[PDB]
DNA sequence: CACTATTTTCGGCTACTATAAATAAATGTTTTTTTCGTAACCCTTCGTGGACATTT
């Protein structure tokens, strides 16, 4: 995403007006487009006391690992 | 004239045009709230109802 | 009627959640200073005449 130039027959070795600065949003835009589009039902985001907390469930141990 | 089209025409038919159509021409001119930090965030207002 | 099978349920596994102590050190988190409308009328300007000095 460096600075680009051009060969104009009128003005040779001229610098272009648009790539002087960067948008910083077009590369973010394509990142968003291949994302999953979900329709929210108010019962999905249900939270309880076991929410926004530490920890997980450890896999129950095996005789191989004993 | 006054049966179909009464005496408070000028007040009733103005607010009723604001609610129906003239809200959707507002959010369509203030859509896409954006942030510059973390540029992959966008919230857009699609339609509005009362 | 035999068993398949999601449903119902037991069940135990796990993992902190407070409550008191030792440090000790690292870490972030938030206040208190230290500094970067008409009408007078003053106001402003263009200007015109007086006398002085050099020069003919």
């Amino acid at each position: 995403t460096a600075i680009q130039l051009k060969l104009n027959p009128d003005g040779t070795m001229a610098i272009d007006e648009e790539t002087m600065v960067v948008d910083r949003h077009k590369n973010a835009s394509i990142e968003n487009e291949y994302k999953e589009k979900v329709d929210e039902n108010p019962f999905a985001n249900l939270y309880n006391y076991g929410s926004y907390g530490r920890g997980s469930y450890t896999d129950p141990w095996t005789v191989e690992e004993m | 004239f006054l049966k179909v089209k009464g005496l408070v025409k000028q007040h009733l038919d103005s607010f009723n045009y604001f609610v129906d159509t003239d809200l959707k021409k507002i959010i369509k001119a203030n859509q896409l709230i954006l942030s510059d930090v973390d540029p992959e965030f966008y919230l857009k207002y699609v339609d509005i109802r009362v």
